[PDB]
RNA sequence: GUGAAAUUCUUGGACCGGCGCAAGACGGACCAGAGCGAAAGCAUUUGCCAAGAAUGUUUUCAUUAAUCAAGAACGAAAGUCGGAGGUUCGAAGACGAUCAGAUACCGUCGUAGUUCCGACCAUAAACGAUGCCGACCGGCGAUGCGGCGGCGUUAUUCCCAUGACCCGCCGGGCAGCUUCCGGGAAACCAAAGUCUUUGGGUUCCGGGGGGAGUAUGGUUGCAAAGCUGAAACUUAAAGGAAUUGACGG
RNA sequence: UAAACGGCGGGAGUAACUAUGACUCUCUUAAGGUAGCCAAAUGCCUCGUCAUCUAAUUAGUGACGCGCAUGAAGGAUGAAC
């Protein structure tokens, strides 16, 4: 839930990255590593939405900075390369304040 | 010695009412007349008084339960669901 | 006679493998037995790439790809000629056919 | 291979050829015996006593340094457990599995493991009754075993 | 090699072989003197210790049990016992 | 880990320390002031639980609410009867820290 | 015939035989 | 007599005069004698409590539901039966619920209900097996049983 | 589990001989194995063998001279009388000019020729030729 | 929708596009000659509950073990019984096509079933058509787990730890390539080898093809059926692996 | 929509002795009576035909089935009464 009452469902994806000098064909993360990565990238999607408004949520998912910091944080478990917030959907909306709509559009 | 091969408690019904109906009523009668462990005093003295009413002989606690069993699986799942919805409702 | 050492499938240390439906006839095939082709095709024909480029409102527009994984029972695979029968010695190799880059 | 598993592992302990006590061990036989007595009073089973003694006090083999095994020392002093350690742990595991099973009726895997554990219990009890460690009339009852462990 | 000398294997293969599969069994573990900084006494610790070894004169941990070998806490010194 | 640890510590209080099982004897020990720990099953009647807690507050002794019931506390004590309240005169095994 | 269909035919015949004998 | 659901005799305090008020609630399954039940808007979600449907979550189920906001319970009263609170809308003060027949009903959010399922379990599971048992069943209800085609 | 230590050792020696190795290592040692190997060594079918002594059952390293054809075992140690020793001999041996049958007797572990020489029977152990 | 059609739905707005709602299934791609489990089998997230192999061990007991008639637990799918649920698919059934006929293959619809809970059944090409325990007998490169040792790259940090790679060693696994180890009728198999140079322990089980897994008896099951299981009579072959030819919608 | 009321067909030819008709033609229906069961408390012809029971049976039972006019929420069984 955002600060202004917008509830969002965020879906993030990441893919394990093979090293440049890697000879092994596959780059598989173990189950505990995957679980730690998932927990990390859930708890660093929560705090970028809980403490800020929908406007500065949208403007920071425009460059997908959330995915970039997720990828930066997860390098200590297993490297990831293609990390994005794959999807977000609106679940509930707060009453449609026309003043909020107009300040989102204009100033 | 063992007195009946399979009828058990529905041996009182004789040859009547049909084998499948006697088999169906057998487990219900067993659960109806079974004594359950009281969850309040810990004794195995909780038995049915009337349909849906289960009384404990020792602590004299009366509970609303199922018709033939002390509690129904429906009611157990309901209690768990209500607990989950209450803990979701509050924070 | 036992035709293949692997019995025509990749199941080695498993009891059961979930089935999938053939993309051609919807036959239930074990997943490790079905012939899989991962086709990555231009979403437009190589004849029409120039027309789409001319009609594009953009200048440096990269045409999208189309990513489809196809599963075949061996019957449809043989009928569609993605796989072919081979000699007794030639059945034993697993190297995929060359891409023919030049 | 394993008794009740299709495993053929080799992880063991390689006792060294030198049975002599190391020269850097300042603990004497009575000192090690007193340490075993203190740990047994604290409640440790002989396996745990040996593990603690090897890890912390630097003694390699209680038998090598004292001439007697840990269970022999405990029985001589008169504080060995009434049940053997391994039988006690098997009964404890069986009680835990039964407690899980009486709530999870669909855990047929747990039922299978319970059968394996109880078979091991009965074979070990047969061995102990043969060796007269256990009373000749000793029997493992699933109903009354829960009060013996934990 | 039909004429490998089984009686006298060199220490390189004698060490690479499994502990049980050696000519004579030899444990791969050992005992170590451990020095905790800020303390004077010396602790004798098993290399593959399964328990957290603690000093009696200081509320400090010396080793943490792992899968194969006890990981010594940083700042601690150690030496072998008689090879 | 807490439940198995308290079960093992109770097992070692038995056979090695002085205890007493039951409501009347527990109250008698508390008012003699020699009960160092009182364990109550969650099955305990609420009035009895409150009264024993008040007695323990008066006697400056600890109360542990066992996460079992009277049947399971009897099993943990190793008896074949239900125990709902119990007291430990002296542990002998560091269940009660000095 | 296919062995499976011979098995099915035999099962049908066996049910008929059981019915005939039970009738007696 | 005549119903399969047990009844719960529950005693309240009169808020306006020194007196005890005895009610005859339909016993939700799980309640026992000596238990405290709580009735009102601020009551919590527990088996046996009575509180308005509008204050209940989107998946809770209820026992003695009011058809109208202010009468006593009217729905899901027969043994083993329950209704489900499906949906709400804070505007218009309406709540959609599912009845034991499977029908969907829109009621006021102020309608009260007992949390839980009514006791009496699967009474219809047991075969009656006897014309005499049917006779004793309907003798406590009304003159309807021996039915001539 | 291993139930016939002598059988395992004899099979190991036979396999190493067939493969052409110069030395063979047999892991479970026993007095019966040492006596069998001593009989074979006195008859010249094997070279010197050395016993590695651990505190457990020792191991044996045998020098194979390359002149062994088979060193099998007769696992059920049948009672062999002097009246049926000839039948055992022409059932197990390639010829009457060579080949030996080792049987454990009251006088010790020894070959059938010495058993007949000192007029005693015993239990069958194995054979080698 | 099909090879082509047609049954069918459609100016009542069918199909298509958009926004929602509801229900029940199903967990794609990642997904592999990869893992786990006694097999059957197991793939959305998170939590709880017990369980487990392998590894490490200078821990403990000290032969407590292997295989096992009788007996016992589990046992895909289909099927049976009771209660919920029933979206899709779809035995039976109906219709349209095809055809000489077409009770089918193809298409439209559709019952039981398919889903969940509880109780039965105990069967599959339940397959590796290949008993378990133990020892020995070639090479090689990989892979999964655990442990051990090493140039270096990388993650933060100030350094080591700890992860991700790289190079090896060890043990237990799924396998693969290769080989005049050897075996085999051969196909092939590092086991289906260590077998006339025949004996490691032990369980089940076959004796030409049919009749026949039939009859009868017994026993289990609600039923369907499961287990045990003949004889008369008939027959000179039936089969396995490979070779050549002929033929192939 | 039939566990609503109810309903659920004919005529010809055809197998290496005859005899039947697996099979094939057509006409027609809303669908052409399926699983079963039968001279049945339901079959006219009829005291049907065959077997058994008797010295002798229009009776009984078992079997057959183009059944005037059997048949499925009722059909067929099956202890006890
Ligand atoms: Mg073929
Ligand atoms: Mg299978
Ligand atoms: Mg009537
Ligand atoms: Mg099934
Ligand atoms: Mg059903
Ligand atoms: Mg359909
Ligand atoms: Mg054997
Ligand atoms: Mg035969
Ligand atoms: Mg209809
Ligand atoms: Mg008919
Ligand atoms: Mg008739
Ligand atoms: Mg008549
Ligand atoms: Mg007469
Ligand atoms: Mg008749
Ligand atoms: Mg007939
Ligand atoms: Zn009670
Ligand atoms: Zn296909």
């Amino acid at each position: 839930k955002t600060t202004d009452g917008y509830l969002l469902r965020l879906f993030c994806v990441g893919f394990t990255k093979k090293r440049n000098n890697q000879i092994r064909k596959t780059s598989y993360a173990q189950h505990q590593q995957v679980r730690q990565i998932r927990k990390k990238m859930m708890e660093i999607m929560t705090r970028e939405v809980q403490t800020n408004d929908l406007k500065e949520v949208v403007n920071k998912l425009i460059p997908d900075s959330i995915g970039k910091d997720i990828e930066k944080a997860c390098q200590s478990i297993y490297p990831l390369h293609d990390v994005f917030v794959r999807k977000v959907k609106m679940l509930k909306k707060p009453k449609f304040e026309l003043g909020k709509l107009m300040e989102l559009h204009g100033e | 010695a063992k007195r009946t091969k399979k009828v058990g408690i529905v041996g009182k019904y004789g040859t009547r009412y049909g084998a499948s109906l006697r088999k169906m009523v057998k487990k219900i009668e067993i659960s109806q007349h079974a004594k359950y462990t009281c969850s309040f005093c810990g004794k195995t003295k909780m038995k049915r008084r009337a349909v849906g009413i289960w009384h404990c002989g020792s602590c004299m606690k009366t509970v609303a339960g199922g018709a033939w069993t002390y509690n129904t699986t429906s009611a157990v799942t309901v209690k768990s669901a209500i607990r989950r919805l209450k803990e979701l409702k509050d924070q | 006679t036992k035709k293949r050492r692997n019995n025509g499938r990749a199941k080695k240390g498993r009891g059961h493998v979930q089935p999938i439906r053939c993309t051609n006839c919807a036959r239930c095939v074990p997943k490790d037995k079905a012939i899989k082709k991962f086709v990555i095709r231009n979403i437009v024909e190589a004849a029409a790439v120039r027309d789409i480029s001319e009609a594009s409102v953009f200048d440096a527009y990269v045409l999208p790809k189309l990513y489809v994984k196809l599963h075949y029972c061996v019957s449809c695979a043989i009928h569609s000629k993605v796989v072919r029968n081979r000699s007794r010695e030639a059945r034993k190799d697993r190297t995929p056919p060359p891409r023919f880059r030049p | 291979g394993r008794m009740h598993a299709p495993g053929k592992g080799l992880s063991q302990s390689a006792l060294p050829y030198r049975r002599s006590v190391p020269t850097w061990l300042k603990l004497t036989s009575d000192d090690v015996k007193e340490q075993i007595y203190k740990l047994a009073k604290k409640g440790l089973t002989p396996s745990q006593i040996g593990v603690i003694l090897r890890d912390s006090h630097g003694v390699a083999q209680v038998r090598f340094v004292t001439g007697n095994k840990i269970l022999r020392i405990l029985k001589s002093k008169g504080l060995a457990p009434d049940l053997p350690e391994d039988l006690y742990h098997l009964i404890k595991k069986a009680v835990a599995v039964r407690k899980h099973l009486e709530r999870n009726r669909k855990d047929k895997d747990a039922k299978f493991r319970l059968i394996l554990i109880e078979s091991r219990i009965h074979r070990l009890a047969r061995y102990y009754k043969t060796k007269r460690v256990l009373p000749p009339n000793w029997k493992y009852e699933s109903s009354t075993a829960s009060a013996l462990v934990a | 090699p039909l004429a490998k000398d089984l009686l006298h294997p060199s220490p390189e293969e004698e060490k690479r072989k499994h502990k049980k599969k050696r000519l004579v069994q030899s444990p791969n573990s050992y005992f170590m003197d451990v020095k905790c900084p800020g303390c004077y006494k010396i602790t004798t610790v098993f290399s593959h210790a399964q328990t957290v070894v603690l000093c009696v004169g200081c509320s400090t941990v010396l080793c943490q049990p792992t899968g194969g070998k006890a990981r010594l806490t940083e700042g601690c010194s150690f030496r072998r016992k008689q090879h | 880990k807490s439940l198995e640890s308290i079960n093992s510590r109770l097992q070692l209080v038995m056979k090695s320390g002085k205890y007493v099982l039951g409501y009347k004897q527990t109250l008698k020990m508390i008012r003699q002031g020699k009960a160092k720990l009182v364990i109550l099953a969650n099955n305990c009647p609420a009035l009895r639980k409150s009264e024993i807690e008040y007695y323990a507050m008066l006697a400056k002794t600890g109360v542990h609410h066992y996460s079992g019931n009277n049947i399971e506390l009897g099993t943990a004590c190793g008896k074949y009867y239900r125990v709902c309240t119990l007291a430990i005169i002296d542990p002998g095994d560091s269940d009660i820290i000095r | 015939m296919r062995a499976k269909w011979r098995k099915k035919r035999m099962r049908r015949l066996k049910r008929k035989r059981r019915k005939m004998r039970q009738r007696s | 007599p005549g119903r399969g659901a047990p009844l719960a005799k529950v005693v309240f305090r009169d808020p306006y005069r020194f007196k005890k008020r005895t009610e005859l609630f339909i016993a939700a399954e799980g309640i026992h004698t000596g238990q405290f039940v709580y009735c009102g808007k601020k009551a919590q979600l527990n088996i046996g409590n009575v509180l308005p449907v509008g204050t209940m979550p989107e998946g809770t189920i209820v026992c003695c539901l009011e058809e109208k906001p202010g009468d006593r319970g009217k729905l899901a009263r027969a043994s083993g039966n329950y209704a489900t609170v499906i949906s709400h809308n804070p505007e218009t003060k309406k709540t959609r619920v599912k009845l034991p027949s499977g029908s969907k009903k829109v009621i006021s959010s102020a309608n009260r209900a007992v949390v839980g399922v009514v006791a009496g379990g699967g009474r219809i599971d047991k075969p009656i097996l006897k014309a005499g048992r049917a006779y004793h069943k309907y003798k406590a209800k009304r003159n309807c049983w021996p039915r001539v085609r | 589990v291993r139930m016939n230590v002598l059988a395992d050792a004899l099979k190991s020696i036979n396999n190493a001989e067939k493969r052409g190795k110069r030395q063979v290592l047999i892991r479970p040692c026993s007095k019966v194995i040492v006596r069998f190997l001593t009989v074979m060594m006195k008859h010249g079918y094997i070279g010197e063998f050395e016993i590695i002594d651990d505190h457990r059952a020792g191991k044996i390293v045998v020098n194979l001279t390359g002149r062994l054809n088979k060193c099998g075992v007769i696992s059920p140690r049948f009672d062999v009388q002097l009246k049926d020793l000839e039948k055992w001999q022409n059932n197990l041996l390639p010829s009457r000019q060579f080949g030996f049958i080792v049987l454990t007797t009251s006088a010790g572990i020894m070959d059938h020729e010495e058993a007949r020489r000192k007029h005693t029977g015993g239990k069958i152990l194995g054979f080698f030729f």
